[PDB]
């Protein structure tokens, strides 16, 4: 059914460039690089770093996203605190470092962003 | 006391960097350097130089002087 409302409706739609004026894919370089917005009104500091990672297909995106699950996540609000099995949620639990610390695996098709952010 | 968490308040002021792998160490050195060093050596040498000028007069006029101190007179031998 849903093909047959597709053959119905979407069926002008076409890939057709005008003037054969195609847009083609650019991969991205990954400059490291520091930006730092110092803004002491702020009432509290949001720093996120990051490393280049894989693309969407890559294999080795499923080991690193082990990883960052191995890293963990914590915010102040988590009940587990200081017995949570991260090292780093657990240490930021026992002496308040980090109001919210959260690892990220941002995967585009070329590159990627893997780090962490954390709200200190 | 003086640590870098609460050495002084700053707003607004965003700074750019760059990973010191992905720049040069030494970039355009001596095209941009020389001038550079020239520029500086203009500035100060006005201000610099001339007291040293002055030393150096000042110690040739001296070693000059004690030279012909020690040198003979001849009008002592003239009887």
């Amino acid at each position: 059914q849903l093909l047959d409302l597709a053959q119905k409706h979407f069926s002008s739609l076409s890939g057709t460039y005008v003037e054969d004026a195609v847009p083609a894919f650019t991969p991205c370089r990954f400059t490291g690089s520091e930006i730092r917005h110092r803004d002491d009104a702020l009432p509290l500091a949001h720093v996120a770093i990051a490393v280049e990672g894989p693309g969407w297909a890559n294999p080795d995106n499923v080991p690193l996203q082990v990883a960052n699950a191995i890293i963990g996540h914590y915010d102040s609000t988590y009940g587990g605190g200081t017995h949570m099995s991260s090292t780093l949620a657990s240490v930021a639990a026992t002496r308040k470092l980090c109001q919210s610390f959260q690892t990220f695996n941002i995967c585009y098709a070329e590159t990627g962003l893997l780090g962490a952010h954390f709200v200190c | 006391g003086r640590e870098f968490g609460h050495l002084t308040r700053m707003r607004h002021v965003i700074t750019y960097s760059l990973s010191p792998f992905e720049q040069r160490a030494f970039p355009h050195y001596f095209t941009k350097g020389i001038p550079n060093v020239l520029r500086r050596t203009r500035a100060c040498i006005l201000r610099v130089a001339p007291p040293f000028v002055v030393f150096y007069l000042v110690y040739t006029w001296g070693t000059q002087e004690f030279e012909k101190s020690k040198r003979k007179n001849p009008a002592a031998y003239e009887n």
